[PDB]
């Protein structure tokens, strides 16, 4: 037995937050022990939640906010709630470490009902958490409920709401519901049902439509929506997922109430709650069904007009004579229209239409049967449903102005974008086979190699006893002909290349000795001594020295003589702020290699703003940047351009617009020190040549990584496919002005990982999405070696096994795929990564503990030959790097690099028994993994279904279950307690002043380019309408615009992302 | 020193046995039969050691051993099964003793006389077989013998 | 048989590991000179070495137990349980500074990983100057707690075994060990060696070279004679 009464929750991350880990793994706990949870995933503010959990009349809302400014956050909310009708609903909180304890008794003083700190997860388990949690909010809201319609057909949105919880549970009064049913039909309003096989896109299509009834209608149409999704009876409460997909329903005419069946695809009490909305004196009613099947047709009889969606793939033709709906829907939509056999199956269901209407004297054409794409922002497709759905709905009595929107005819969509050519739909398979196909190779060369061998070395030894046969000799030069032509090559090579490494110097000199205290001579590199060419040639096709094919310990042969892999992730406060951590941080270092954390505001493309939602995040989590004259002042005192300086944005949604804040400045910078170096402005020739060289030279790295968005970091703002569009329009720029040092994306994992993803799924998901890219590009029209040398990598180092050989493994993958499936050149081959020890392997009980792991990780990182390393605090768990606690993770990596005597050898994983296994078994897991993605239509095909994010969240799921568990040892946090129980650290929060400077940064940065915003922002517009370069438009436009500004231009025309769960 | 120039000879044996063994098979599987091959192997059989052949000898039955799950040896009248395998949360099973995957029998006997597996002479890599599972001695010493006497107690308590 | 007080004066590894197993040696041919038999008082000696921060750290247990085992059995030709050299490490204290001391846990960490990478018999570790708190000692015994337990490479007892860097190293270490024997044994043995004052003398020559290269800059110490302390 669950709850007592039907418990309903309303659960969401915070304002700018991605951090849904934590919330997703709750909402599973609540719909476990049986709570109806309607969630509305990341980023969500207060504006948000409090509208839904009032229209869907919840007990309790949770929220996960890891991004700081909580306490501002949850005020607004307990403030926002009291003030419309909803104190009686409880409110619950978590952040980890981020919220300290002294915030917690504040919050939970002001009316927040539990915020929960690790240490209560400890003490009182995840179960027990959301037990304590369920059993707070077990109360019957029916009471609230109103007693007359008096408030309801006034325009009472909250009674409505209410009124909907009295009579779904059936506590309403009889004489109530039959007088509400009676002015229900004196309402006469259009009832519209939308149903359809499951994950059609019946939510996303539902969306879609109200945003055309919106920009059709100037708002003028009051719209309500009940949404219906499957309850699990097990359980006893149910995942109502419609919510999240929904975008264009954040407005005071929109209401929407989402619905359990719990039970059939209607809910019980669905024509009361229908006829409690047209009562309520909406303008239309729409009704959105579960997984409907093929025979399944109840909403039909409960609504004015129907409308099936489908999906192309529905077998043969001859499924469409058994699918009930198809004969009853008024109106078809074949929705997914971009996918694979979308205009045959538009043929099939028009023809099947007509049959059943007996309409022979009409065009197949004519039918209501639309193909349309709701992924796609401004579907043409869509449109023109909408367009038949008007001509209906206005036929059926309902007033509605002429049309504002294109009123355009068809019935397909036309839609002609693609990412990956269904043709290359199982690239990642292919890839898998080419990895596999090579080391069949090398078994078998090996083979070859060894008996060659073997034979002569037989034929020596009887020439040296007297008895001399040739017959030997034979069968050895049979096997000359027999190894390949780079094989017989790469042996030939290795007594020379053994000379090479043995002497004191590499000859253009590189030392290759380092003398211990006691005189010992450390090689860098160290190479086998075997004395079996089968072993030799395995060696050196499986795992080359540092620096050769296929580059497996490293894409370089030596390591940096000056410039160390050290990149300290860094940001806090205004832009003057960061710009002292940036010094801090490369003091010391001749080779200046920095690294920027944005806040969260920031990073959701956002201007810093006087609303508590957004103000009190501005700098909390990272430097706020929101004009280009605040991306100057971030990087004052570094020379952009200069060869020994490289500079590390982490940043997605908004990167192309923080990457032309961030070249415009590297070539201002040059600007001005042209200015000083002459006493004069360059010429429009002298500038042109500046500006040039500037984006050549500059070197750094930008993240962009939209694929791990959807799948990892939730920092996507934008539509995922436009996302991707202005990505390529990045490297697209890149190759025009000859960008050979910037990386256009960090492809990553580290977010994946984070999300709880273990080292085979965080290595195999980023790998494929590298793939994907590459697909993407291929596609495209751009040759191989021309984007991939562009192609920068991130990962993740935890405590697990496979993070000491994940390095390794992914650029011997990258490397043998390059050079055989795409034959890329040698630059090409070599796989570059950023290595980040993992944030959430450190905890905030003992936090001197941390240490300890942050140095192992850090360890294995610089043995397996990585490119870039960042290193973690101790207080990793409750602050942004301190002062003090900055220099202690820095000094990580100076005492293994300086100071560690294995260090000085430069492969000193390679020859290891442990780690050539561990590099072969991680290897051909990954590869199971991309034949898994494969079958499941790749990696957009898997995006598509939720598999990423799903095998993550599951992951996630068996980690914390294990933690808290205790089966999975963690030390100070489930074994080997502190018998005290452990003071005030020092935090890193913005200053109060600070956030007053970017307002008045911002509103001064307006006031000097009011005259060419608009205008700028417009033609931006028209570079997505048209179709142009939108990068190139950015080049421009982040001069006389602000970051907000751009990004909410770029939202009438580009979108914005649809959740994912 | 002495003992090292050993572990090169037998190597350099141990190898060239094997050398002309797997020519003499590829001889045959062409059609010609030459045991003046086979004269030289059996002439290298008498120059390896009798600790050196029993080493090779025992290397695929070594094998089996650390390859399975568990580690069976019967001591006495009884056993003493050790597991080998350590799960990680991927999945992955980490083995507890990793051995090398040679083809020379030249490379197996070297590694097996330098660096045999842990409890195993020279025992470089430990002088037991695995590691004890569980030990932290409890140091105390100040004062009177009274007062060093009453925190071994308290702490040993 | 201890080294840990030969290192810590500033004998470097090599001096310490060679000096250590021949006063093992010397006691095991006076323990013999009195008539006794090997396999009686051989398994009854114990070893105790030092981890510091110097690469032959890293196959200073291993190199230790192979020339015992192979002495032991065809020199001395004592049984199995003599040839098992058995040895207690220590993280290096002289490698740890007052300066900055929460960087010691990090130099405590490295030192004590290698020691169970070469599968060490016991092993110390040492605190982040002051008393030994006991709060100091917890951070020093989580340092074995959570490679023992949490380490991920850990849970393979023989992951050195293979690794090119450590055989060169192992091959290295030994013979440098035996050039030491050589010239301990043309100085007359240990006790002759002692009557000249040679391992006193050495220890104090390269504890003042090791003093020397930290002064000099050339031997960089995080947080000592580099990236020091900006507020003092
Ligand atoms: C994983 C993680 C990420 C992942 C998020 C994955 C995902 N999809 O959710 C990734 C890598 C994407 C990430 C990114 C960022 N992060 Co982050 N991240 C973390 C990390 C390591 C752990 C958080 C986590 O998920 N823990 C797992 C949860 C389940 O456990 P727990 O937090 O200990 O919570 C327990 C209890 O409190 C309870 N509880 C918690 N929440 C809730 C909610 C409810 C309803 C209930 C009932 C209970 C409850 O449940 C748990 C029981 O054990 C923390 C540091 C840390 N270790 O605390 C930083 C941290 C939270 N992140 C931080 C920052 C700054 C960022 C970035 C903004 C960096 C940047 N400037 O770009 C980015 C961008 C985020 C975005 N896109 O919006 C900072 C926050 C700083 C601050 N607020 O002052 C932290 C503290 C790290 C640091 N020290 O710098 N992050
Ligand atoms: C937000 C929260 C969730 C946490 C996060 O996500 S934090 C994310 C932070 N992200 C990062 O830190 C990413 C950092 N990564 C990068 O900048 C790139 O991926 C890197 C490739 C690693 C940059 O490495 P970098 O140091 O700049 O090195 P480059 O490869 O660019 O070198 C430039 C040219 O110099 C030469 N060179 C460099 N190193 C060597 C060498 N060892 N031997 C010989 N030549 C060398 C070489 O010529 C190279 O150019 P090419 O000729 O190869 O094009
Ligand atoms: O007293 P101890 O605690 O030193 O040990 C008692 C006996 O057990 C033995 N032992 C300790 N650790 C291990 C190990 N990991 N594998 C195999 N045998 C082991 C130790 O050798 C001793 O046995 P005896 O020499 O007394 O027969
Ligand atoms: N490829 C493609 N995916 C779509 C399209 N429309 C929606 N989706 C996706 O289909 C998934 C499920 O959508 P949803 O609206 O929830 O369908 P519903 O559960 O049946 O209502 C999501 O990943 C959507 O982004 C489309 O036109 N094409
Ligand atoms: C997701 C990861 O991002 C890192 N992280 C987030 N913000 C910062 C910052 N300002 N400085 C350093 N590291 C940061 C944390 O180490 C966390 O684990
Ligand atoms: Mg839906
Ligand atoms: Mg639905």
């Amino acid at each position: 037995r669950g709850p007592a009464n039907k418990v309903r929750f309303v659960t969401a991350a915070s304002l700018f937050d991605g951090h849904d880990a934590s919330i997703n793994i709750m909402r599973r706990i609540l719909q476990s022990q049986g709570c109806e949870v309607i969630h509305l995933g990341h980023n969500r503010s207060v504006q948000e939640v409090v509208t839904a959990a009032l229209q869907e009349d919840v007990q309790g809302i949770a929220i996960s906010s890891y991004q700081g400014g909580h306490v501002e956050y949850f005020k607004y909310m307990i403030d926002l709630l009291r003030e419309h009708g909803g104190e009686h609903i409880q409110v619950f909180g978590g952040g980890g470490g981020v919220i300290v304890p002294d915030e917690i008794r504040e919050l939970q003083a002001y009316g927040v009902a539990r915020i929960y700190s690790p240490e209560d997860g400890q003490r009182m388990g995840l179960a027990g958490m959301i037990t304590d949690m369920a059993q707070r909010c077990d109360i019957d809201l029916t009471r609230y409920a109103p007693t007359t319609l008096d408030t309801v057909v006034a325009g009472d949105r909250r009674a409505l709401a209410q009124l909907i919880t009295a009579l779904e549970n059936g506590k309403a009064d009889p004489e109530l519901v039959s007088a509400l049913h009676a002015q229900a039909k004196a309402a006469a309003v259009p009832v519209l049902g939308i149903t359809g096989t499951g994950g059609a896109g019946k939510s996303s299509l539902t969306d879609e439509l109200i945003r055309r009834f919106r920009l059709d209608q100037d708002d003028a149409l009051s719209i309500a929506v009940i949404s219906i999704d499957p309850s699990r009876r097990k359980s006893g409460g149910a995942l109502l997922g419609d919510r999240i997909r929904m975008n264009a329903i954040n407005h005071p005419n929109i209401f929407m109430r989402s619905l359990a069946t719990r039970e059939s695809e209607i809910s019980q009490a669905l024509p009361d709650v229908i006829a409690a909305c047209k009562a309520a004196r909406f303008d239309l009613v729409i009704v959105e069904t579960s997984g409907i099947g093929q025979g399944d047709a109840a909403i039909v009889p409960h609504v004015d007009l129907s409308l099936y969606v489908m999906t192309p793939e529905f077998g043969a033709a001859s499924q469409l004579e058994k699918i009930d709906m198809l004969d009853f829907a008024d109106f078809v939509a074949i929705n997914k229209f971009d996918r694979k056999g979308a205009q045959d199956a538009w043929r099939d269901v028009a023809k099947q239409v007509q049959r059943n209407r007996e309409q022979w004297h009409s065009r197949a054409e004519d039918m209501p049967v639309y193909g349309t794409q709701a992924s796609r922002f401004n579907d043409d497709g869509v449109t023109m449903l909408y367009q038949g759905l008007v001509g209906a709905l206005g036929a059926r009595g309902m007033s509605l102005k002429p049309g504002t929107l294109p009123n355009l005819e068809g019935r397909i969509s036309t839609g002609q974008n693609v990412i990956v050519p269904p043709a290359r739909s199982r690239y990642l398979a292919e890839l898998a086979d080419t990895v596999r196909a090579y080391h069949r190779r090398v078994v078998a060369q090996s083979k070859l190699a060894r008996e060659r061998q073997q034979l002569r070395a037989a034929h020596d030894m009887l020439q040296g006893a007297g008895h001399e046969s040739a017959a030997l000799e034979t069968l050895a030069s049979e096997r000359d002909v027999s190894l390949g032509a780079v094989e017989r090559k790469l042996l030939a090579m290795w007594p020379q290349m053994q000379q090479a490494y043995s002497g004191d110097e590499y000859v253009i000199r590189t030392g290759l000795i380092s003398t211990t205290l006691s005189g010992t001579k450390i090689r860098k590199v160290v190479l086998p001594r075997f004395e079996d060419e089968g072993e030799i040639l395995k060696w050196l096709m499986r795992e080359n020295v540092p620096g050769s094919f296929p580059y497996t310990a490293g894409v370089f042969a030596f390591k940096r003589e000056g410039e160390d892999p050290t990149r300290m992730f860094a940001g806090e406060g205004d832009a003057f702020r960061t710009n002292r951590r940036f010094k801090l941080v490369s003091e010391g270092m001749e080779a200046k290699r920095l690294s920027t954390a944005f806040d969260s505001v920031t990073l959701y493309g956002e201007d810093p703003h006087e609303r508590p939602d957004i103000y009190g995040k501005v700098g909390n989590s990272g430097v706020s940047i929101a004009t280009l004259e605040d991306m100057k002042v971030l990087y004052d005192g570094f020379d952009l351009t200069n060869p020994s300086t490289s500079v590390s944005m982490t940043i997605n949604g908004p990167a192309p617009t923080i990457l032309a804040m961030f070249m415009n400045t590297a070539i201002d910078q040059q600007i001005d020190r042209f200015r000083a170096d002459n006493g004069r402005d360059p010429t429009a020739d002298e500038e042109a040549k500046i500006r040039a060289w500037v984006l050549q030279n500059v070197r750094g790295t930008v993240q962009a990584d939209i694929l791990k968005e959807d799948q990892g970091q939730n920092t996507c703002i934008f539509s995922t496919e436009f996302s991707l569009k202005v990505m390529g329009d990045i490297q697209e720029y890149f190759v025009h002005h000859q960008v050979r040092n910037f990386y256009s994306v960090s492809i990553s994992g580290y977010h994946i990982a984070e999300a709880g993803a273990n080292p085979i799924s965080q290595l195999a998901f980023t790998l494929a999405n590298g793939f994907t890219y590459v697909e993407a590009y291929l596609a495209r029209g751009m040759h191989i070696d021309d984007f991939a040398p562009n192609l920068s990598f991130f990962f993740s180092n935890g405590m697990d096994p496979e993070y000491s050989v994940l390095g390794r493994v992914a650029r011997r993958i990258w490397a043998v795929t390059m050079r055989d499936k795409y034959g890329a050149n040698d630059r090409s081959q070599k796989l570059k990564y950023h290595i980040q020890t993992s944030g959430r392997s450190l905890h905030a009980q003992e936090i001197d503990f941390n240490d300890i792991r942050t140095t192992l990780q850090a360890l294995i990182a610089i043995y397996d030959n990585c490119n870039s390393l960042h290193t973690n605090a101790y207080d990793e768990a409750i602050t942004t790097p301190t002062a003090e606690s900055v220099r202690r993770a820095l000094a990580i990596q100076l005492i293994i690099n300086r100071e560690w005597g294995v260090a000085k050898c430069e492969n000193p994983n390679q020859g290891s028994f442990l780690i050539e296994e561990l590099t072969d078994l991680v290897e051909e897991a990954v590869l199971q993994e991309f034949e898994r993605i494969a079958e499941r239509g790749g990696v957009l095909g898997a995006m598509e279904t939720g598999y990423q994010r799903g095998k993550i969240q599951e992951e996630s799921l068996y980690y914390e279950q294990l933690k808290h568990d205790g089966t999975l040892p963690i030390i100070g946090v489930n074994t080997f307690r502190n018998p005290n129980g452990d003071q005030t650290l020092e935090l890193a929060r913005s200053s109060e002043d600070e956030k007053q400077s970017q307002l008045h940064r911002l509103t001064e940065f307006h006031g000097a380019h009011q005259a060419d915003a608009e205008a700028m922002l417009a033609r931006l517009r028209q570079a997505v309408i048209d179709n142009r370069n939108v990068f190139a438009v950015l080049m421009d436009a982040v001069r006389v615009c602000s970051l907000g500004q751009i990004t909410h231009a770029l939202f009438e025309v580009g979108g914005q992302y649809r959740r994912n769960m | 020193r002495a003992y090292h120039r050993r572990v090169v000879a037998q190597s350099k044996l141990a190898r060239e046995r094997q050398q002309l063994r797997a020519a003499h098979d590829m001889l045959q599987g062409a059609g010609h039969e030459s045991a003046a091959l086979e004269t030289l192997a059996s002439e290298r059989d008498v120059s390896l050691g009798a600790v050196e052949r029993k080493l090779l000898a025992m290397w695929p039955q070594m094998q089996q051993a650390y390859s399975g799950d568990e580690y069976v040896v019967k001591i006495r009248d009884k056993e003493i099964r050790t597991g080998l395998i350590s799960t990680t949360l991927s999945g992955t099973k980490i083995r507890k003793v990793v051995l090398p995957r040679f083809e020379d029998e030249g490379e197996i006997l070297k590694w097996l006389m330098r660096e045999n597996v842990p409890g195993s002479f020279p025992y470089t890599a430990g002088v037991f077989a695995f590691k004890r599972e569980g030990p932290t001695r409890m140091f105390a010493g100040e004062g009177d013998a009274f007062r060093t006497n009453r925190r071994f107690k308290l702490v040993s308590e």
